[PDB]
Formats: C-alpha cells, sequence, structure tokens
RNA sequence: GAUGUCGGCUCAUCACAUCCUGGGGCUGAAGUAGGUCCCAAGGGUAUGGCUGUUCGCCAUUUAAAGUGGUACGCGAGCUGGGUUUAGAACGUCGUGAGACAGUUCGGUCCCUAUCUGCCGUGGGCGCUGGAGAACUGAGGGGGGCUGCUCCUAGUACGAGAGGACCGGAGUGGACGCAUCACUGGUGUUCGGGUUGUCAUGCCAAUGGCACUGCCCGGUAGCUAAAUGCGGAAGAGAUAAGUGCUGAAAGCAUCUAAGCACGAAACUUGCCCCGAGAUGAGUUCUCCCUGACCCUUUAAGGGUCCUGAAGGAACGUUGAAGACGACGACGUUGAUAGGCCGGGUGUGUAAGCGCAGCGAUGCGUUGAGCUAACCGGUACUAAUGAACCGUGAGGCUUAACC
RNA sequence: AAUUCCUUGUCGGGUAAGUUCCGACCUGCACGAAUGGCGUAAUGAUGGCCAGGCUGUCUCCACCCGAGACUCAGUGAAAUU
RNA sequence: CACAGGUGGUCAGGUAGAGAAUACCAAGGCGCUUGAGAGAACUCGGGUGAAGGAACUAGGCAAAAUGGUGCCGUAACUUC
RNA sequence: AGCGUCGAGUCGGCCUGCGCGGAAGAU
RNA sequence: AGGACCGAACCGACUAAUGUUGAAAAAUUAGCGGAUGACUUGUGGCUGGGGGUGAAAGGCCAAUCAAACCGGGAGAUAGCU
C-alpha cells in the first residue's frame, strides 16, 4: 500500500534522486527548457518551484539555503538576480509541462518542462 | 513444471485473443497550424493549442 | 429506516466523568426522498434517497429526469432502505439526523479500506514458518493448499492471497454518543469502516 | 476537518499553563473511591510533549519509593484537574527519553534562568 | 504484559528476589499477564531466610508492568520494571508482611487489599 | 524405461465409535459431585522439560486438552533431527575381505505451472431499440467456542459438612471484523547532534561519501501490543426423551386416528456475495419521429442526409489499484502540483552584536527549517474538437381501447 | 563407557519438569594393558551438557529502504509433448 | 559466451591509522551494452521495533552481541 | 379382562408366507 | 628463540543464506582457519596404467578412475529388453 504517500521512487534510491533533481533543476534554471520523462518532470516541478519561492526573498541566510539544495553559485545567481525578480507577482506556477511524444530509445513518455515566462 | 500435452494452435490464438492492438482514438487537430497531433502533446512543428511553444 | 452521512473523521468526548469516549464523527446532512417504492408497483415497501450536492453538469439527462420527477435537487447518488409496517413517508420529504435522537445503538455500514493484493498472512492470519533453521524460500508462503491423490483437488472457499478490503462491511450495535440537529452530526463510539469522506449508511441496530 | 476542530475546541481547557520538557510540573490528578473525590499529586520531570489540540498529552517521570514511574497525561482530560510547573529545567531536547537510563547525580537536570 | 520465561523482580519480603513465570493462568492459549492477574511462578534467586526458597513453585499477583496500564481517559502508568507479590498456592493470599514500590489501583478488588493496605502508594 | 520413505513445520478436510459445551433415561442419583447408557459433529478442543522421535513419562495449565480417515493428508509447500551411499571408530562376529533388525562422530533435498483445481481480477458476447441508475433475491458463502464472579440464596437439599436447579447481571480467555481518536512501532521523503575525509578559493557556512556513516527525536501513511464491535435473543420443524387423549386388546397403553412439548445439530433470524437466476427478473428516468433506390421480396442490400441519450478516448488524478477495473475532476474548474495561512515535528538557524586567552556561552530568538497533514487559493497542467453509439425498435395470440 | 542388549539400569547433582549432561554404583549382553591400559597441562572451524550477556530464533509479527516480481518499448530461450 | 571464476612479476601519492587493514581522496580510470514506469502478493539483500527474552529448534541454525589503547586487576589446574 | 357382577368369545404354544429391531466411517 | 601469539597480502575451505535451465559443469555474499613454516608461489624437469603417485580419502593421474585415454581384436558375447 502506498496510502497518501508522495513522491516517485523512479527504481532508484534516496541518494540518487536528491542528487538528480538537484543536477536537474540546475539544468532547468539554466537552460529554461529541458525535456525529460514525464513522471521526472512532474517531480522537478515539487523541487524547483521551492526554489524559486525562496529567491523572491534575497538574504544572505537564502542564498546559503540555495546552495545548500543547488551546490551552484551560478544557479544560486541566476534564482535570486533574475528568476526571483521575474516571478516576483506570480503565486506558484513557475513552470509548465507539454508533453512530446515517446522517446525512440525505449518509449519513455516525454515532456518539455519549461519557465512560464520564458 | 511443464505440459504433457502438446497444446493447440486453437488454443494459441484464443490466448492472442487478447493481444490485439488498440488504434489511436481520434487525432487533434492544432489551432494555428492546422497539424494533427496526439492529444495533450504537442505537435511536430512545436505547436500546442495554437502557440509556437519549440 | 437509516440515513445516508459521511465519514469526517474520528475525535473523542471527555465526559464529566473523566471517560474518553472515542468517536467518529458521522455528516448525516439532510436525505431527501426520492422515491417511495410500494407493494402495487414494486413488489417491497421501500424509499430511495439521495443527500449532498452535485455539479449540474455531471448529472446525466436519465439522472436529471428522476431527481426532477421527485421536485429534489441532485445529490451525490442514491440508497434504499427498506420500510416496516408503521412507516410511511412522501416523494420529497426531508429526513434529518433528529430520526436518531432516541435512538441508543446504531449499526454503521461502509467500504473498508482498500488494502490491493493481499498474502495470506495479512488476509487470513496465516502463520509464517521459520525465519531461519534452513527454511528455503518459504517464509510467508501458504505452506500445503491440500491433502494428495484423494481427493487430488484443492476445495472451494480454500484461503489463498488476493484481494483485501475495498469491499462493503457493517459494524453492529455502536452506542450513539451525540445527536446535533444544528451541525448535522451523529457522533457514534468507536470506529467505523472507510477512509475519511467516506459514505456511510447508519441504521438503528437491529441486534 | 472544520467541522472537528470545532467539536474539539469546545472540549479544549483555555487555562493549560505554559511548560516544557525538564521542567518539573505537579499534576493533581481527581481520583475516586466510589464517590469519594480526591485530588493526588504527581510530581516529576515533564520528559515529553504531544502537542495535538485536545488530544495533547505529556509525559512526566517520577522515581517513587525505589521505582520509576512514568504517568502519560492527556492535557484537556477533566481527570487533570491542575498543572503547576515547579522548577524549570534547561535541556536541549524535545524528548527526554534518555533519562530513563540515568538516576540520582546523572538524572539531574540543570535549572533554567530566565 | 508478563509471559513464560519472564523474570519478575519481587515486591513483598517473602524473600524472593527474583521469580520466573512459568504460566499465565485464567484460560486456554492465555498469552499475556497485566497488573491484577496471577501468574504461576518459581523462585529463581531467594534470601538466605525468607519464607520461601529457590526452586519452589507457587502463585503471584503482578503489581508493576513496564507496558503499564491505560486509564479511562486514556492516559497510561508504565513502571521500570515487572513486579509482583507471592501469593500462597491455594489461598492466593501474600505470603509476606510488606509491600515494596507504588502498586495501581486495578489491585482495588475485594482479592488485593492486603496488598492495597501495605503499599507505599497506589497510583 | 522411479508412485521420495520416519518425525516436525505450514495448511488443512472429512467421519463419529463425543474430549468440552448442549439435550436426555437409569443409578447402589439427598444436595454438591460421580457412575452408566441414549441423542447430538454447531463451534471449541494446552504450553513446556527430556528424547529425531510418533509415543511416553514428567511440570504447569484448560470447559476440554477427543478417537479415527485423508498415499500411516500435506518434501513440483518448508525442514532434514531419525533412517539406508561413499569417511572414521567402539563392542561383536570372521583367518580375512568385510559384516551387524548394535552403537558412535561427519555427511549436496532440483523444477520459470501447459491442463485440472483453487484464490483473486478483467475482456467478450448474451439477456431482442439504445442508454443512465436504483433494486428484487433463486442461489452461495461467513458466523455459531467458552471461563469466572455476583444476584437469586447460605435459599431448596442435608444430621452436619457442604450446597443447587430454574432465572438474571457483570467481567474475562480464545477467535473474528473494522479502525487509527487514544497508547505505541515504523517513519532511508522532516529537524537536529556527532566521527573520519573530500570539496565548494579561504574564514564562516554548507554539500558529498563512509550500512540512512553512526546516532537522537519525529509528520503523514501503514500498523498491534492500541480500542470499538461481534458470537445472540427470537422463530419454525425436530433428535434422544417426556407427555395428553386413545382404541385395536371391555383393562392397560405417548400412537394405530388425533393433539402437546423437546438440543449448540436442521430451516430461518445476523453479516457478505449474488439476475450468465440463459429460468438472463423488477422499478424509475433519459434519448432517437429524414429521404430514397435496388432486386433471387425479406427479420433482405445499398446511397445521400443524420449522429441523440449516452459511452468511450485523452488529460489532471485518488484514503482505488500488479495490469485491467473502480472513484473524483477537466476552466460553467479546487482534479493534481505550486503558492498563501495554519498545524505538526525538530529545538533557539545564519548573520551580526556582546562576554571569554580560548573551546564555548549569551542576546537578537521558542529561532530557523519543516514530507505525505488541515483550510484556502486558478499561478501551472487538466483544449475547441475528434471518435464510438443512431434515426421510434420482430412475429403470433390475447385482453382492451 | 565413541563399548551396556535388557535400559530412560539404580542412586546423587542440576531443572517447575532432564531418554541428553555431570558424579557415583558394578548386574562388564559383549573393557583391559603398544591392532596398548589408565591419567594428563596446553591445543581443536572436533562431539555432548550448563550458565551470563545478547537478541525478530520465538510469543507474533509490524513498518521501512533497495533488487526482482507487475506494466510499456526492444530482443528473445528451456525442459516437455 | 564481450562469462561475478582463474592467472606469476613490478610500481606504492594525501588525511586519519600500528598498517599494503579500513574510510575518504590525488594521479589516473570508470558508471559495469536493454531501457522507461509502477510502488500488489511472494522471493532476495538490508534497516528499525512495544512487552517478553531461547519460550524457537534436532541444535541459539541464523541474528543480536563483544570489539581499540593505557592502566588497575585476574581463579582452579599446570608439563611451571 | 374389568370385577359379588357383565354377556361371547377368551388363553398360549406348534408349523409356516412376508415384514420389524439388532445395523457406526471417513470429498 | 618459536611447526609461538593477534592480524592484511598469500594459502586454505568450518558454518549459513543465495544460486541449482546458475554470473559459475562447485561459485557469490556474510562470517571462518593457517599466515617464518611439516608454509606458499613462478619456470623447467622426472615417475605411465595392474602401472605411477598417495601425512592413506581407493585419493589423484587433463571437467574421465576399485584399473586413464586413443586406436585395434570388434559386428566380443548378450538363454536379456
Ligand atoms: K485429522
Ligand atoms: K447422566
Ligand atoms: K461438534
Ligand atoms: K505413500
Ligand atoms: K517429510
Ligand atoms: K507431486
Ligand atoms: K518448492
Ligand atoms: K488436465
Ligand atoms: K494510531
Ligand atoms: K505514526
Ligand atoms: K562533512
Ligand atoms: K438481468
Ligand atoms: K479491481
Ligand atoms: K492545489
Ligand atoms: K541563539
Ligand atoms: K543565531
Ligand atoms: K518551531
Ligand atoms: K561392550
Ligand atoms: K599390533
Ligand atoms: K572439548
Ligand atoms: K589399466
Ligand atoms: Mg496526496
Ligand atoms: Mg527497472
Ligand atoms: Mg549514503
Ligand atoms: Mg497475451
Ligand atoms: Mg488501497
Ligand atoms: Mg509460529
Ligand atoms: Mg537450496
Ligand atoms: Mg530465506
Ligand atoms: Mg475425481
Ligand atoms: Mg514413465
Ligand atoms: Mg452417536
Ligand atoms: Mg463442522
Ligand atoms: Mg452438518
Ligand atoms: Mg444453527
Ligand atoms: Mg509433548
Ligand atoms: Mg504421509
Ligand atoms: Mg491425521
Ligand atoms: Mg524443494
Ligand atoms: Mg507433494
Ligand atoms: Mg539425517
Ligand atoms: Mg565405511
Ligand atoms: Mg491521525
Ligand atoms: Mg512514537
Ligand atoms: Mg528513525
Ligand atoms: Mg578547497
Ligand atoms: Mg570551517
Ligand atoms: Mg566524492
Ligand atoms: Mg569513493
Ligand atoms: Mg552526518
Ligand atoms: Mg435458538
Ligand atoms: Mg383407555
Ligand atoms: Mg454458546
Ligand atoms: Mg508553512
Ligand atoms: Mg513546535
Ligand atoms: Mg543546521
Ligand atoms: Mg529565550
Ligand atoms: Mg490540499
Ligand atoms: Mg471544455
Ligand atoms: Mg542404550
Ligand atoms: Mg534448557
Ligand atoms: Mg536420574
Ligand atoms: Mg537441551
Ligand atoms: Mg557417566
Ligand atoms: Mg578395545
Ligand atoms: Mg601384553
Ligand atoms: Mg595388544
Ligand atoms: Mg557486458
Ligand atoms: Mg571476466
Ligand atoms: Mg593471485
Ligand atoms: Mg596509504
Ligand atoms: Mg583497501
Ligand atoms: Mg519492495
Ligand atoms: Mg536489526
Ligand atoms: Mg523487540
Ligand atoms: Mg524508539
Ligand atoms: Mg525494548
Ligand atoms: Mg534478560
Ligand atoms: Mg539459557
Ligand atoms: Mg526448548
Ligand atoms: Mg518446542
Ligand atoms: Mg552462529
Ligand atoms: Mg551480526
Ligand atoms: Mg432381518
Ligand atoms: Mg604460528
Ligand atoms: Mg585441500
Ligand atoms: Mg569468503
Ligand atoms: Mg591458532
Ligand atoms: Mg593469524
Ligand atoms: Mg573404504
Ligand atoms: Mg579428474
Ligand atoms: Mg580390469
Ligand atoms: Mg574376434
Ligand atoms: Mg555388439
Amino acid at each position: 500500500m502506498r496510502h497518501r504517500k508522495s513522491g516517485r521512487q523512479l527504481n532508484r534510491n534516496s541518494s540518487h534522486r536528491q542528487a538528480m533533481f538537484r543536477n536537474m533543476a540546475g539544468s532547468l534554471v539554466r537552460h529554461e527548457i529541458i525535456k525529460t520523462t514525464l513522471p521526472k518532470a512532474k517531480e522537478l516541478r515539487r523541487v524547483v518551484e521551492p526554489l524559486i519561492t525562496l529567491a523572491k526573498t534575497d538574504s544572505v541566510a537564502n542564498r546559503r539555503l540555495a546552495f545548500a539544495r543547488t551546490r551552484d553559485n551560478e544557479i544560486v545567481a541566476k534564482l535570486f538576480n533574475e528568476l526571483g525578480p521575474r516571478f516576483a507577482s506570480r503565486a506558484g506556477g513557475y513552470t509548465r509541462i507539454l508533453k512530446c511524444g515517446f522517446r525512440a530509445g525505449d518509449n519513455a513518455p516525454m515532456a518539455y518542462i519549461e519557465l512560464v515566462d520564458r | 513444471a511443464v505440459q504433457q500435452n502438446k497444446p493447440t494452435r486453437s488454443k494459441r490464438g484464443m490466448r492472442r485473443s487478447h493481444d490485439a492492438l488498440t488504434a489511436v482514438t481520434s487525432l487533434s487537430v492544432d489551432k494555428t497550424s492546422g497539424e494533427k497531433h496526439l492529444r495533450h502533446h504537442i505537435t511536430a512543428d512545436g505547436y500546442y493549442r495554437g502557440r509556437k511553444v519549440i | 429506516i437509516g440515513l445516508v452521512g459521511k465519514k469526517v473523521g474520528m475525535t473523542r468526548i471527555f465526559t464529566e466523568d473523566g471517560v474518553s469516549i472515542p468517536v467518529t464523527v458521522i455528516e448525516v446532512e439532510a436525505n431527501r426522498v426520492t422515491q417511495v417504492k410500494d407493494l402495487a408497483n414494486d413488489g417491497y415497501r421501500a424509499i430511495q434517497v439521495t443527500t449532498g450536492a452535485k455539479k449540474a453538469n455531471r448529472v446525466t439527462k436519465p439522472e436529471a429526469g428522476h431527481f426532477a420527477k421527485a421536485g429534489v435537487e441532485a445529490g451525490r447518488g442514491l440508497w434504499e432502505f427498506r420500510l416496516a409496517e408503521g412507516e410511511e413517508f412522501t416523494v420529497g420529504q426531508s429526513i434529518s439526523v433528529e430520526l436518531f435522537a432516541d435512538v441508543k445503538k446504531v449499526d454503521v455500514t461502509g467500504t473498508s479500506k482498500g488494502k490491493g493484493f493481499a498474502g495470506t498472512v495479512k488476509r487470513w492470519n496465516f502463520r509464517t514458518q521459520d525465519a531461519t533453521h534452513g527454511n528455503s524460500l518459504s517464509h510467508r508462503v501458504p505452506g500445503s493448499i491440500g491433502q494428495n491423490q484423494t481427493p487430488g483437488k484443492v476445495f472451494k472457499g480454500k484461503k489463498m492471497a488476493g484481494q483485501m478490503g475495498n469491499e462493503r462491511v457493517t459494524v453492529q450495535s455502536l452506542d450513539v454518543v451525540r445527536v446535533d440537529a444544528e451541525r448535522n452530526l451523529l457522533l457514534v463510539k468507536g470506529a467505523v469502516p472507510g477512509a475519511t469522506g467516506s459514505d456511510l449508511i447508519v441504521k438503528p441496530a437491529v441486534k | 476537518s472544520n467541522i472537528i476542530k470545532q467539536l474539539e475546541q469546545e472540549q479544549m481547557k483555555q487555562d493549560v499553563p505554559s511548560f516544557r520538557p525538564g521542567d518539573t510540573v505537579e499534576v493533581k490528578v481527581w481520583v475516586v473511591e466510589g464517590s469519594k473525590k480526591r485530588l493526588q499529586a504527581f510530581e516529576g520531570v515533564v520528559i515529553a510533549i504531544r502537542n495535538r489540540g485536545l488530544h495533547s498529552a505529556f509525559t512526566v517521570r517520577k522515581i517513587s519509593n525505589g521505582e520509576g514511574v512514568e504517568r502519560v497525561f492527556q492535557t484537556h482530560s477533566p481527570v487533570v484537574d491542575s498543572i503547576s510547573v515547579k522548577r524549570r529545567g534547561a535541556v536541549r531536547k524535545a524528548k527526554l527519553y534518555y533519562l530513563r537510563e540515568r538516576t540520582g547525580k546523572a538524572a539531574r537536570i540543570k535549572e533554567r534562568l530566565n | 504484559m508478563i509471559q513464560e520465561q519472564t523474570m519478575l523482580n519481587v515486591a513483598d519480603n517473602s524473600g524472593a528476589r527474583r521469580v520466573m513465570c512459568i504460566k499465565v493462568l485464567g484460560g486456554s492459549h492465555r498469552r499475556y499477564a497485566g497488573v491484577g492477574d496471577i501468574i504461576k511462578i518459581t523462585i529463581k534467586e531467594a534470601i538466605p531466610r525468607g519464607k520461601v526458597k529457590k526452586g519452589d513453585v507457587l502463585k503471584a499477583v503482578v503489581v508493576r508492568t513496564k507496558k503499564g496500564v491505560r486509564r479511562p481517559d486514556g492516559s497510561v502508568i508504565r513502571f521500570d520494571g515487572n513486579a509482583c507479590v507471592l501469593l500462597n498456592n491455594n489461598s492466593e493470599q501474600p505470603i509476606g508482611t510488606r509491600i515494596f514500590g507504588p502498586v495501581t489501583r486495578e489491585l482495588r478488588s475485594e482479592k488485593f487489599m492486603k496488598i492495597i493496605s501495605l503499599a507505599p502508594e497506589v497510583l
């Protein structure tokens, strides 16, 4: 049973998932659009959108908390300097998921995830 | 555990009565480009609900 | 008859004597009689009720007409209650939780929580075999499922793994702790079947 | 949800005094011998608090005639007549289960100066 | 929550110090004795010159448990150890003249009023 | 041209020659408690010490610890202690190789399930126009155990000792179902402490790795040890048994006619499934009211027009789930994510300031952070369509209009 | 008794209860003196027995983390008959 | 077999460490030639567990536990 | 037989036809 | 000093689980023994089938051992299927 539980395991251990979503969150803040599997994209919103929320309030504390959760000062800089101010009036929903069919190699359901004002 | 008797071509076909693939019900027609696409998916030319997305 | 309510959840009532009564809170909103069945037309005596409220668009024309005949707003479903010799109601009459004001004990019927595909340990309280002492791949497995050549088959009703819960369950003779017309509340002592928010049928206790 | 809130709210004692883990509380509880109602004191260290609305509880540890005794009180129960904080303890933790493995000098809690 | 093989401390001056539960009395397949339940015990350790000897088989009433006792408001009382009071096999009256440490109000019947009376505290 | 063999474990299923509970006759049955026989298979029917043991003896329970059948039930379900391979030794026999219905130490247990069966779960078509609901209940399954205490009543009975029937109330054991409010477990998705090391330029602060590095707490969920509930009463027909009236047989006789009673067995009552119940049932509601041609003319085959109710599909999903299925929701929208507020948990972040030689302490500060929770909120994603399903539904006979 | 059939010999010890174990007895079915007798510190992945600690071995299982099992796409066996 | 096996010699960085053990790293090398989902039973490999603590079992099998350095201290018996 | 009375059968063997009890088992 | 002690490499193989159409025709995982010696290892050499070699298990002698393998007598013989 998994009654009321949140989170996908994605055939990973917990350390792998955290690392992967950290790398993928970075990738999305850099490029602003990435293509991934639909369940990875759906999960990425639960990581990314809190980072942008945190970026709305530019403090030293929040920068270190962002750096903790990304380990990339370049990504932290873009969150606080660009995305945080970009999304200031918007109340969540900083990303959108658009389905884009199926991967050639494994028939994985793919999707774009992008920042909404990109 | 293994069969004591060779199953028939009849029984083979009966089991495969459920293996038939289902066609896509219908394709959706984009607002702008007029490209047919899988519903809720972006078009081949990067339109979705009339917007150039990629 | 009974009434259809919703499982709000569980809490407690502290009494003056320092007893903590575990309660299930049942929201029993007005049950509106949609259809009265009788011996002439239907062959048996019953009322069909609805309760709650349904979106105007998700009510189908067949369902909308059934509610329209009664002169009742659409609710979230339809349920029947068999009438005794004494009883009579009319189509459109509302019945409230005050029906239970003098009722001391209730039977509560719900849909039990779904456990999915359950093994024999969980489903039937089978004993596990040895965790150690040489046991090969047979810790929670069922063991023997029959005899030998006599009878050379497994008997029907054999306890095996499969779907558990997500089924109709009655719990009988639960004490009514409180009735509250104002807030549409029936409080019953102890647990009842189903998840929070699930439909419950509450009737006066048969025993 | 909101229904249970209102059912629960009206049973909650409005005069529960403030206390923390490490504090020595005296809990006065009603004790019944047929009809004879009297208050028995239970004084010891608060070792755990469950903050949970009406379902609030706290665990008080004392050594009682050579024997350690924990009582888990239900905070809004009418059984508990009153709670007086006797001393304020200075601990780090929310739960002081480590005191179960300590006696005498080891089990002493530094007073919270405020 | 005492079962066969559970070792209990002794809350009296019978002379026993450690006793082992060898039977939970009062029903077929009965698993557990809690506070107020009579168990069959064997004495594993005794003082030199008590009223009881090591290896004696007799009864006891459980008076303190680590599992503890629930009260009607939902409260719990847990003790740091399991303890019992030795009873005569036939009579089921306490062998000792005194009771050591706290007992609970669960013992208040007609049965265990000597224990209630002799105990330094009832909870 | 192989049907694995003792004992255990797991899971059973049947018989009744009944161990307990239920009913009853006789007693060398006062009561209590026994003895013996009859009825009764509904349910129930020990844990340990020793031994490979079954068994047995022993300890301590229990209302009781039943007897058998089922390949001495069950190794394509587990075990491998016994026993019957190869090693080795003792006693014993034999000149010896070796041997023992002697002993002793050691000694590989394979199989992905095609069919039947069984437990679950779908797809198809049917049920006669199509559709959405609510049902009826043929039939099937589950359940059915029992202690102790108190009252009746120290009453009946008895010389006393002791000590009831019948009836009633409470509280347990075992078992089952549900549930998570409480008490707890878990809680690698929350918070914190800490060892070694590597890194982020360095300090400070953080992250990785070391079983989640090791630990301490703990939210939701799941859950038992937690706490609610259950076994019934009642009804019908009976078993052994007890009778009434009553002849055959002037009498007698429970039986031949007739009538009454009588048990956990039986049929119901309680719970669950259930119209594929092809004998395919019922009730309520909704929907479709065009034209035309062809010909072996018939319950026939097309063209154009039309496309309903509803369904499905797709999407966001769920306390539903292996997959199907089932439930919610799709902008006329709270379906999910986010976001906001709260709660909960952890336990006073960082930064800066202050005290100290310093570790560190204190202030700001119950701070910071906080998952699955609660209340909200259209910010993001749930799209206009398209698709399936049609166009008033056979004949006969009857009744009626 | 690595030997004793009768045999769970008998008595003592340990356990609530000990066909095993330890100590005795001698009634050695069928020990016995280099196919050595009796004893023996130390040693042993050696046989038997007991205790403390320890625990999911068990009472009686619960939850969680991973790999399969399950679904989709690609590839694609087997014994048997 | 592009197979968890087997195969002699040589070289020997940093921090911690008695160490060529072990943990984390450097130089250097690699992620192991099906992937994607889901988060049932059951199996495998692990983590934690209320109360009890060998009651399990042929047998504590397996697991749990102990675990370092210095110092104090240490019995029967003994071939010393 | 029921009982002094009341009014026609009544008593127990033999043989024999057909029945009855004796008669409990495991999907 | 030591067929001394603890413990890696190295050499072994006591226990358990897994695996048993294996990753593997003997392994993997967690534990386990020896680890200056009657130790271990590379290269080459020698012993040949009623023969070898054997700290002895009928062990080993190319995945073969109470008489190796290959070819031959050879279509042995088969009152058996
Ligand atoms: K049987
Ligand atoms: K009798
Ligand atoms: K029976
Ligand atoms: K057989
Ligand atoms: K067997
Ligand atoms: K078989
Ligand atoms: K098997
Ligand atoms: K078959
Ligand atoms: K709970
Ligand atoms: K919990
Ligand atoms: K670190
Ligand atoms: K039907
Ligand atoms: K289903
Ligand atoms: K939302
Ligand atoms: K501070
Ligand atoms: K601070
Ligand atoms: K806080
Ligand atoms: K002998
Ligand atoms: K000799
Ligand atoms: K030894
Ligand atoms: K030869
Ligand atoms: Mg959710
Ligand atoms: Mg995978
Ligand atoms: Mg890690
Ligand atoms: Mg198929
Ligand atoms: Mg479920
Ligand atoms: Mg068991
Ligand atoms: Mg095996
Ligand atoms: Mg296993
Ligand atoms: Mg058959
Ligand atoms: Mg054959
Ligand atoms: Mg009988
Ligand atoms: Mg039966
Ligand atoms: Mg029957
Ligand atoms: Mg019945
Ligand atoms: Mg026995
Ligand atoms: Mg058998
Ligand atoms: Mg049998
Ligand atoms: Mg097997
Ligand atoms: Mg078999
Ligand atoms: Mg054996
Ligand atoms: Mg031999
Ligand atoms: Mg809760
Ligand atoms: Mg807890
Ligand atoms: Mg934890
Ligand atoms: Mg650096
Ligand atoms: Mg630093
Ligand atoms: Mg690294
Ligand atoms: Mg590394
Ligand atoms: Mg850490
Ligand atoms: Mg009855
Ligand atoms: Mg008569
Ligand atoms: Mg009964
Ligand atoms: Mg918040
Ligand atoms: Mg808090
Ligand atoms: Mg921190
Ligand atoms: Mg402060
Ligand atoms: Mg919400
Ligand atoms: Mg729309
Ligand atoms: Mg013998
Ligand atoms: Mg023992
Ligand atoms: Mg003896
Ligand atoms: Mg033993
Ligand atoms: Mg001896
Ligand atoms: Mg000899
Ligand atoms: Mg001689
Ligand atoms: Mg000689
Ligand atoms: Mg490869
Ligand atoms: Mg290789
Ligand atoms: Mg090597
Ligand atoms: Mg080094
Ligand atoms: Mg290393
Ligand atoms: Mg799993
Ligand atoms: Mg563990
Ligand atoms: Mg435990
Ligand atoms: Mg804990
Ligand atoms: Mg514990
Ligand atoms: Mg212990
Ligand atoms: Mg022991
Ligand atoms: Mg044992
Ligand atoms: Mg046993
Ligand atoms: Mg072991
Ligand atoms: Mg271990
Ligand atoms: Mg006859
Ligand atoms: Mg050596
Ligand atoms: Mg070797
Ligand atoms: Mg190894
Ligand atoms: Mg050694
Ligand atoms: Mg060594
Ligand atoms: Mg030999
Ligand atoms: Mg060979
Ligand atoms: Mg030869
Ligand atoms: Mg010849
Ligand atoms: Mg030939």
